[PDB]
């Protein structure tokens, strides 16, 4: 098949052009792409901690080279555009545009298919790199909270959050415990961690909170010696000092952004930037009206209080010095 | 907001 055939029988927009002749370009996986099926499919996805109702469609509706072939040719050349970059934190996260819904459930799914594909590659990363089993698996668990989370944000199976799992998926993300860590760089290119929260694991405790940090150093030492970073850097709203408006002092949050030193400029007021992130995150926000949400906790009422009040959510951007 | 990177 060719570029233009695959766009258009997947209706994809003209813009995932250039996309479609660099995957034609790189060509097909030199190790063909395998879809495990049935019970073998089933532990994978009980494995990486898929809702049940999910895995069962997700079984269901695996595609076939014969009767998908454009979603096929998409699904080898995208592994292999992932894979191709396996260890590489300078490369930018493409995970490759979503498919239309009008395609059904192999379509609402192809990201979770990519991700069942390319388990055995980073799993070898893993293996080579003498990281533990344990943590190779907690880490790749994200595909479950991110399945979940398609199915409460829009109502039916999915998952949307591709740019995302390159992380897991090129081995360069670790879950350590409640918080995830990233080989990342700074704009001078001096080494640094990406610090990451993940929704599943609970209350962002600061014993869990601590552990994580004490675990971080000694993983990437050990198995990233190359890297030596010295200090974790994050950017989230959690780190906005206009919480303090609103949560109280046993606020895990307030408590714990005590400890980070920002590093960029207060904000302009008007600056409405991190309003679609924090919505995303306490909400999974998705076009509806305001007063329409939820208010059951501090944080809830405090977002729309905010924002109703005509004030604006920042992310803002500091560092840890690792343990 | 609300497309991710890191670029
Ligand atoms: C990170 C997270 C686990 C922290 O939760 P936490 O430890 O409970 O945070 P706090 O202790 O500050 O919570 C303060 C209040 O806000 C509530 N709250 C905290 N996070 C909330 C969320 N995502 N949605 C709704 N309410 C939340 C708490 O229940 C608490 O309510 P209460 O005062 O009414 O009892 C949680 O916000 C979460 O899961 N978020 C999704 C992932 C995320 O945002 N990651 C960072 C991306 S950059
Ligand atoms: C970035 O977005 C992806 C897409 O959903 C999420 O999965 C990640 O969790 C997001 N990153 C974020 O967690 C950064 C948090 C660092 C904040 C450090 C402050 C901790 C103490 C308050
Ligand atoms: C995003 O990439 C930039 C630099 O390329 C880095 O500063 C930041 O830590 C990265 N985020 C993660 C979670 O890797
Ligand atoms: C940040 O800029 C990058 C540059 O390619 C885009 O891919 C992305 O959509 C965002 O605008």
């Amino acid at each position: 098949m060719d570029p233009e055939t695959v766009r258009i029988a997947l209706g994809l927009e003209e813009r995932t052009a250039a996309w479609l002749t660099e995957l034609d370009e790189l060509g097909p996986p030199a190790e063909p792409v395998r879809l495990p099926r049935g019970e073998e499919a089933r532990d994978l996805l009980r494995r990486l901690e898929v809702p049940e109702l999910d895995a069962e469609e997700i079984v269901a509706a695996a595609p076939d080279p014969d009767r998908d072939p454009a979603l096929w040719w998409l699904l080898e050349r995208t592994h292999h555009a992932i894979v191709r970059h396996m260890g590489d934190h300078r490369a930018k996260p493409r995970g490759g545009p979503p498919l239309p819904y009008e395609g059904g459930a192999a379509a609402r799914y192809f990201h979770v298919y990519v991700f069942l594909a390319t388990v055995p590659a980073v799993r070898r990363f893993h293996a080579e790199r003498g990281i533990p089993d344990e943590v190779g698996w907690e880490t790749l668990t994200q595909l479950g909270e991110l399945v979940a989370i398609h199915r409460r944000k829009y109502g039916q199976g999915g998952m949307n959050m591709q740019w995302w799992t390159t992380y897991h998926l090129r081995g360069i993300l670790y879950r350590l415990g409640r918080l995830q860590f990233s080989l990342a760089t700074g704009k001078d290119g001096t080494p640094h961690l990406g610090l990451a929260v993940p929704e599943w694991g609970g209350p962002l405790l600061p014993k869990a909170y601590d552990e994580s940090l004490h675990r971080a150093r000694p993983f990437f030492d050990r198995h990233f010696p190359e890297h030596g970073a010295r200090v974790a850097w994050g950017s989230s709203w959690m780190l906005d000092p206009q919480l303090e408006e609103y949560l109280t002092e046993d606020s895990n949050i307030i408590q714990l952004a005590r400890f980070w030193t920002l590093t960029d400029s207060a904000p302009e007021p008007g600056n409405a930037d991190g309003d679609s992130s924090i919505l995303e995150f306490v909400f999974r926000y998705n076009g509806q009206p305001l007063d329409e949400l939820p208010q059951r906790s501090s944080l809830e009422r405090a977002v729309i209080a905010h924002l109703k009040a005509g004030r604006h959510w920042h992310m803002r951007t500091g560092f840890v010095k690792l343990p | 907001x609300y497309x991710x990177x890191y670029x």
